[PDB]
């Protein structure tokens, strides 16, 4: 009945892909063209119902729509986990090197 | 004529919200066809009251008063937000951003320290309908979010945490864990609070307003460890309005 | 026969069981203030938010501590080096949460211990002694200034002065090693040399005098009764002691003059502890012990570890864990 | 708190003048051999 | 597998896991042994045996 | 009872201090 | 849960003559947040030690 | 705290018994002269 | 083990051509990297933005690719962000910004290759240490 | 048997203390 919600989230798509509703912004560095600009924008306009919802962000240049399409298979969306998004923890989660 | 940091530093006045002349009894009118934002909302607590736990049933304990032990670190300020005019003429303020939390610990009679995250986070506060003018009889009522006092990375004194730390009582390697499940598994609460903001002073020239507030929220639950207390906060507020 | 003059004579009287003096006039009040506050805090103070992160640490006995884990906890990091007397607090309850009692205790203590040293000069002058015993005591006193005042000044906070407690002492010395590599610092190596050397010379001098007691007692009595307080003759044969230790080593590595010998005993641990106190005082400005992390590499350029790198690994384990909640940015710069 | 502040200030001032005036009252001369 | 043999293969009976002021019998610490639960086998999602 | 035990020993040492100083055997010469 | 149920022997002799409050802010009468001044249960004890 | 209950009898005997010993020998030393 | 020319062979450009430094060039760059860069980039990390490092696999993923001499030499002339979208000469040392970063003034073009090459060789020698942080010290 | 655990310390000191008193007084009589 007492669960660690973060461990439980490691057993979702969250634990395999960049979760557009929950993952720290530093993740978007693992794929080219996405950090800092598109990443900043993805975090601001979250949350998302579907992975494809990010192609609907206002302000996108066609080059940017290109890069997101190029990478949607690296994305997923799960429900917002409060523990992961409160505290500004999507910009800085206390992890450095 | 204003003050400078060096006039203030060390006074305590940095924790105080700005005040309005006792002359300011005018009113500030609202063009339903204009838009408006709150530039500075400043909320200054004066009183902290903690609900007691009445042991038996039909007693419903009272709000007793408390000592503050964390000094002049209590006030919310630099808060901005939209100020909408809804269809029926009510105004709704939607917090955006600001220094909108302060950790506070108060001590009740007996020794018990009560920590609490005093906040107006994600606050929406509305008026009655048909305003047309913010006056010294206006009331805002609304509700806000109270996240966990500690956030996900907080490690307890034995290294236990939610997004970090140990998952067990490592100092007791072959102790039966079922007892300690509550202290081993951390939980990130997210509750709601409520606030009334009564206007009692209005400079109609400048769009400044000021008055009194009362909010009710929950104290720290130490990431699941224990049950929270109920907290009533009273104080004074000051806000400034700008045609957006 | 005039009043101030009679008081002045009582103050400096060599006839009081314990000597007062003009330095004693300051020390007694300040040492009672520090002592009375320490005793009450240690037994009954509520927990103290030493690190300024609203995470209070319990140090007193009534709050779950024993003799080994208890401490009067340093004042809160929110205060830094700011002065925090009782009268600057909204209430005693605030003063206690923020670690007020620590400041009170250490300030009165350092004062009265400074006057304690002065009192060692003063009474020496009133008895017609040579004056320099107080110089010897300045080595320990300097050490206390280092961990209670100097180290906090350069690090910016009384929250990194030494806890008044047995485990808190150990907390302090672990963290110091992670942040300054004090073991690799030469001045700490001389303090060890001073403190091992002192214990060795204490045993050497005590065994050598004890080995050359002149027979004055029978088998059924404490030889100690062979000395009577105030006797004019010496109670051991130093020529015989020189004759033994000279041959245990060689003749010229041993003393035949008692004055050089006793000044040697004085100087060695005093000097060494000046240095270790200077080491703490100078690592307060982060001039740290030698760093040879990765100093050795091979022809390709691989790191070839030494024992220094092993030390560094232990140091790291300290760094990353200490005050686990109090750091929001990647460097602990104080 | 202010009654306390005043009091501590008075206690401290009084012991420090004791000290200062005490050493001004002919300290070099209070030894066992040569008085002056 | 006789239980007596598996009970040897347990660090709780290793004499170098004690402590100087942890007093009394070994039973005061981890408790009184009652039964062997079986030998535990870990496999990942691929089916590799894990140790 | 742990608290009480610790304070009682400490208290006793302070009283022993007292007797060791004011009620020492007084040293006497030659 | 009054004092006489808790085996309190001397607490009532202080209460009998007017000492009713503690420095931690409670009174035996039940009132929360109260300023007893020096002559609380704590202070009376203290003075007997001195 | 959940502490060892023989701790108390242990500490008391640790203190009392060597102490009484020292006292017994002291007082009979004084009774001689 | 020794500094062989294998380990000193590094890609020149993204086409895939390579270039083989001298030991003397390798040690040239090491010297210049401690002079101009290491106050922030010791061990191949970045103390003021730990999220970006100088591991070859992070560099290969920058826009434009920086896992090669041309891309490195260019970055030291006209730095950009990881996605390539904003020039950052104003806050990162670069020849373009030698007015505000005076250590970059007396760097000749060959000094730039030495530095770039040191950076591409060191991961080949130190392993995960390069860019790994204190975990691997 | 669920007995009172201060019973041990109460019995122990009840024996020890007055017995030490008597021994102290007998031995210092014998040495004069
Ligand atoms: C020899 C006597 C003596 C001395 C030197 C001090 C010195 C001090 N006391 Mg202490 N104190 C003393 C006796 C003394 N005390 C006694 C007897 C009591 C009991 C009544 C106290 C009670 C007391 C309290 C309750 C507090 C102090 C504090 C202090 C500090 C600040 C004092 C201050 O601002 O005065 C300023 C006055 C001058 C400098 C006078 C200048 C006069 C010349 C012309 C300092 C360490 C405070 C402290 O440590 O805060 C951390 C504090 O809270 N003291
Ligand atoms: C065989 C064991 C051994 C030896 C030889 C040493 C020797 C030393 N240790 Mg070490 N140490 C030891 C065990 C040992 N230690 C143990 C068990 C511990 C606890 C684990 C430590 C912990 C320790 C620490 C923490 C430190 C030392 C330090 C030192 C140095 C100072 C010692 C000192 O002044 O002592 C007092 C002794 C004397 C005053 C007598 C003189 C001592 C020297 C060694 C004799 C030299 C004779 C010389 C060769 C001349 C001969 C020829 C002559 C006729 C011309 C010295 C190199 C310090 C250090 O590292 O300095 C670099 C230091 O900080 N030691
Ligand atoms: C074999 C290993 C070894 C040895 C021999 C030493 C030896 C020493 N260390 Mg090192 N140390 C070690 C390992 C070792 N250390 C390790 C592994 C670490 C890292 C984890 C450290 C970390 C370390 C730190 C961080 C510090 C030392 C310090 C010291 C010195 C402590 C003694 C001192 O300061 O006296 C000096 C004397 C005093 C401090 C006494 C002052 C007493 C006042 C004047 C009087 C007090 C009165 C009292 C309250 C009331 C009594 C009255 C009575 C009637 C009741 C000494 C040179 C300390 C030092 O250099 O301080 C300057 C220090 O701060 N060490
Ligand atoms: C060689 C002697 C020896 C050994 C190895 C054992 C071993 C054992 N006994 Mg047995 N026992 C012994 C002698 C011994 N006993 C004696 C003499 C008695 C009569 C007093 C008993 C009475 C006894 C009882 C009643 C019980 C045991 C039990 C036990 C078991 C656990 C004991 C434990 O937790 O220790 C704990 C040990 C310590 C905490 C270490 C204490 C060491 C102190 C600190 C040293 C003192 C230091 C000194 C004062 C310093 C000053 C020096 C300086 C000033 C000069 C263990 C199998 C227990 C058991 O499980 O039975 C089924 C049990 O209940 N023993
Ligand atoms: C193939 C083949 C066959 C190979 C060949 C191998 C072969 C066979 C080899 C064998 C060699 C051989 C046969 C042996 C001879 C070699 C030999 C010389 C061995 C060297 C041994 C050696 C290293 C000895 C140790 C040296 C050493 C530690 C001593 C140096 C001096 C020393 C540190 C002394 C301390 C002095 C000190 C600091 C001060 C005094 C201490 C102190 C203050 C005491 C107080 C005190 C002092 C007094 O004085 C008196 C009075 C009184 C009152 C008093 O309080
Ligand atoms: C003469 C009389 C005066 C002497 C009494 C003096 C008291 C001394 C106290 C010392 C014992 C401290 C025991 C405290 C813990 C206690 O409760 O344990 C009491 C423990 C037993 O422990 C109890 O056991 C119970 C089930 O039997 C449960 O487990 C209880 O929880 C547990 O408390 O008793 C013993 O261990 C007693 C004897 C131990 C001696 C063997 C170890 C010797 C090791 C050599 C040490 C020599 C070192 C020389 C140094 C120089
Ligand atoms: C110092 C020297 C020590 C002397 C030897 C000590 C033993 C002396 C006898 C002790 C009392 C016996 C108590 C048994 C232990 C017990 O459980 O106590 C323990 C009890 C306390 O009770 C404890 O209380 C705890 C919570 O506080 C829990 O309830 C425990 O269960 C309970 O044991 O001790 C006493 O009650 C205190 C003793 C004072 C009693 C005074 C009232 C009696 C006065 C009558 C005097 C008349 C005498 C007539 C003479 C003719
Ligand atoms: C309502 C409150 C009423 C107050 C009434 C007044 C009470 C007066 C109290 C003072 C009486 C004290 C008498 C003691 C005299 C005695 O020593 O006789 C000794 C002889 C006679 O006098 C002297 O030698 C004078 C020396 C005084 C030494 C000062 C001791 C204090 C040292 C500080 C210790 C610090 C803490 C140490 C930790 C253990
Ligand atoms: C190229 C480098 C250039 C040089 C480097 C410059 C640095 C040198 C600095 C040191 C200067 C040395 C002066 C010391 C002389 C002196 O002390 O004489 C004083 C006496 C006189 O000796 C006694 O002398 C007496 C005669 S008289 O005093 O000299 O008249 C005689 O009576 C007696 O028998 C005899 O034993 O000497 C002795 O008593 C021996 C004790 C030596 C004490 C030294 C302190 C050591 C502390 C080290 C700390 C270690 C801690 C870790
Ligand atoms: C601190 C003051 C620095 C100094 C000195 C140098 N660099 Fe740096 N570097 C710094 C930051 C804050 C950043 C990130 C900039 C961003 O937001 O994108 C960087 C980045 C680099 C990179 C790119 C790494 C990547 O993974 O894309 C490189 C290649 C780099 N820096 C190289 C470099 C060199 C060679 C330097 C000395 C000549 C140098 N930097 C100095 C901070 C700092
Ligand atoms: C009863 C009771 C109890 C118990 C108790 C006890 C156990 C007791 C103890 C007691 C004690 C055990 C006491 C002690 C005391 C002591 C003292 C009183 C001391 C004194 C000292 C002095 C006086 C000092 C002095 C000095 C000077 C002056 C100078 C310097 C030096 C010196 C410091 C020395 C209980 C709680 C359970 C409960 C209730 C009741
Ligand atoms: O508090 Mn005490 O300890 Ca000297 O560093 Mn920074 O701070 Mn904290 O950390 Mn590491
Ligand atoms: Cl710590
Ligand atoms: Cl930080």
């Amino acid at each position: 009945e007492l669960v660690n919600v973060v461990d439980e989230k490691l057993g979702t798509a969250y634990g395999e892909k960049i979760d557009l509703n929950n993952t720290n912004i530093a993740a978007f560095i693992q794929y080219r063209g996405l950090y800092p600009t598109l990443a900043k924008l993805i975090v601001k306009n979250a949350p998302y119902e579907s992975v494809e919802d990010v192609l609907n962000i206002p302000g996108l240049t066609e080059r940017q729509k290109q890069i997101l399409r190029e990478n949607l298979e690296h994305f997923t969306v799960t429900e917002v986990e409060t523990a992961l998004v409160e505290g500004g923890d999507r910009y800085n989660n206390g992890l450095y090197k | 004529q204003t003050l400078t940091y060096d006039d203030i530093v060390g006074t305590g006045l940095a924790n105080k919200c700005p005040t309005l002349d006792d002359t300011a009894r005018g009113a500030y009118p609202i063009d339903s066809s204009q838009t408006y934002r709150i530039a500075r909302l400043c909320l200054q607590p004066t009183t902290f009251l903690v609900k007691e736990e009445p042991k038996n049933k039909r007693q419903e304990a009272e709000f007793v008063p408390t000592k503050l032990v964390t000094r002049e670190t209590t006030s919310l300020d630099q808060i901005q937000g939209e100020l909408k005019v809804n269809s029926d003429g009510s105004l709704t303020f939607v917090e955006e951003d600001g220094i909108d939390f302060q950790p506070v610990t108060v001590q009740m009679a007996g020794g018990e320290r009560i920590p609490l995250l005093f906040t107006v986070k994600n606050l929406v506060a509305s008026t009655q309908p048909n305003v047309t003018s913010i006056t010294t009889s206006t009331d805002f009522k609304g509700e806000f979010n109270v996240p966990s006092y500690r956030t996900a990375n907080f490690l307890d004194p034995k290294g236990r945490g939610l997004a970090s730390g140990y998952d067990s009582a490592i100092a007791l390697p072959q102790a039966k864990e079922e007892e300690l499940a509550r202290a081993n598994v951390k939980r990130f609460s997210l509750t709601k609070g409520q606030i009334s903001l009564n206007v009692a002073k209005v400079d109609g020239r400048t769009g400044e307003i000021a008055g009194t507030f009362e909010s009710e929220q929950l104290s720290d639950d130490d990431m699941g460890a224990h049950e929270p207390h109920e907290v009533k906060i009273q104080g004074v507020f000051y806000a400034s309005i700008e045609p957006a | 026969a005039n009043l101030w003059e009679r008081f002045c004579n009582w103050v400096t009287s060599t006839d009081n069981r314990l000597y007062v003096g003009w330095f004693g006039v300051i020390m007694i009040p300040t040492l009672l203030a520090a002592t009375i506050c320490f005793v009450i805090a240690f037994i009954a103070a509520p927990p103290v938010d030493i690190d300024g992160i609203r995470e209070p640490v319990s140090g007193s006995l009534l709050y779950g501590n024993n003799i080994i884990t208890g401490a009067v906890v340093p004042s809160s990091n929110a205060i830094g080096l700011h002065f925090y007397p009782i009268w600057e607090a909204a209430s005693l309850d605030e003063w206690l949460y923020n670690g007020g009692p620590y400041q009170l205790i250490i300030f009165h203590f350092l004062l009265g211990a400074s006057c304690y040293m002065g009192r060692q000069w003063e009474l020496s002058y009133r008895l017609g002694m040579r004056p320099w015993i107080c110089v010897a005591y300045s080595a320990p006193l300097a050490s206390a200034f280092a961990v209670f005042l100097i180290y906090p000044i350069g690090q910016g906070s009384f929250s990194d002065g030494m806890p008044l407690g047995i485990s808190g002492t150990f907390n302090f010395m672990i963290v110091f090693q992670a942040e300054h590599n004090i073991l690799m610092h030469p001045f700490h190596q001389l303090g060890v040399a001073g403190v091992f050397g002192g214990a060795l010379f204490c045993a050497m001098h005590g065994s050598l005098v004890t080995s050359s007691l002149i027979r004055e007692t029978t088998e059924t009595e404490s030889a100690n009764y062979g000395y009577k307080f105030g006797q004019e003759e010496e109670t051991y044969n130093i020529v015989a002691a020189h004759g033994y230790f000279g041959r245990l080593i060689f003749q010229y590595a041993s003393f035949n003059n008692s004055r050089s010998l006793h000044f040697f005993l004085a100087a060695w641990p005093v000097v060494g502890v000046w240095f270790t106190a200077l080491g703490i005082s100078t690592m307060a400005f982060n001039l740290n012990g030698f760093n040879f992390n990765h100093s050795v590499i091979d022809a390709k350029g691989n790191v070839i570890n030494t024992w220094a790198d092993i030390i560094n690994r232990a140091n790291l384990g300290m760094e990353v864990m200490h005050e686990r909640n109090a750091h929001n940015f990647p460097l602990d710069l104080a | 708190m202010e009654t306390l502040k005043i009091t501590v200030y008075i206690v401290v001032t009084f012991f420090v003048l004791l000290f200062v005036f005490g050493f001004l009252s002919g300290d070099p001369a209070r030894n066992p051999k040569r008085k002056d | 597998i006789p239980e007596k043999l598996a009970f040897y293969d347990y660090i709780g009976n290793n004499p170098a896991k004690g402590g100087l002021f942890r007093t009394g019998p070994m039973n005061k610490g981890d408790g009184i042994a009652q039964a062997w639960k079986g030998h535990a086998v870990f496999r990942n999602k691929e089916g590799e045996e894990l140790f | 009872m742990e608290t009480i035990t610790y304070v009682f020993i400490f208290a006793c040492i302070i009283a022993l201090f007292f007797f060791a100083i004011f009620f020492r055997e007084p040293p006497r010469i030659t | 849960n009054p004092m006489w149920r808790q085996g309190m022997f001397v607490l009532p002799f202080m209460a009998r003559l007017g000492v009713t409050g503690s420095w931690s802010g409670w009174s035996i009468t039940g009132e929360t947040g109260i300023d007893p001044g020096f002559w609380s249960f704590e202070g009376v004890a203290l003075a007997h030690i001195v | 705290m959940e502490v060892n209950q023989l701790g108390l009898i242990a500490t008391a005997l640790f203190v009392l018994v060597p102490s009484v010993f020292l006292i017994i020998l002291y007082v009979q030393t004084e009774s001689q002269q | 083990a020794e500094l062989t020319p294998e380990v000193l062979t590094v890609p020149l450009n993204s086409e895939g051509k390579t270039i083989t430094l001298t030991e003397k060039q390798y040690l040239e760059g090491k010297r210049l990297f401690q002079y101009a860069c290491a106050s922030c980039h010791v061990g191949g990390i970045t103390k003021t933005n730990p999220s970006l490092d100088l591991r070859t696999e992070t560099l290969a993923l920058a826009t434009p690719p920086r896992d090669n001499i041309e891309g490195l030499v260019d970055y030291m002339k006209n730095p950009t962000t990881y996605d390539g979208e904003q020039e950052i000469a104003e806050v990162h040392p670069s020849l373009r910004s030698a007015d505000i970063f005076p250590k970059m003034r007396n760097l000749t073009e060959k000094d730039l290759v030495a530095i770039a090459g040191h950076i591409l060789v060191e991961p080949k020698i130190l392993g995960d240490k390069w860019g790994g942080g204190k975990v691997y010290y």
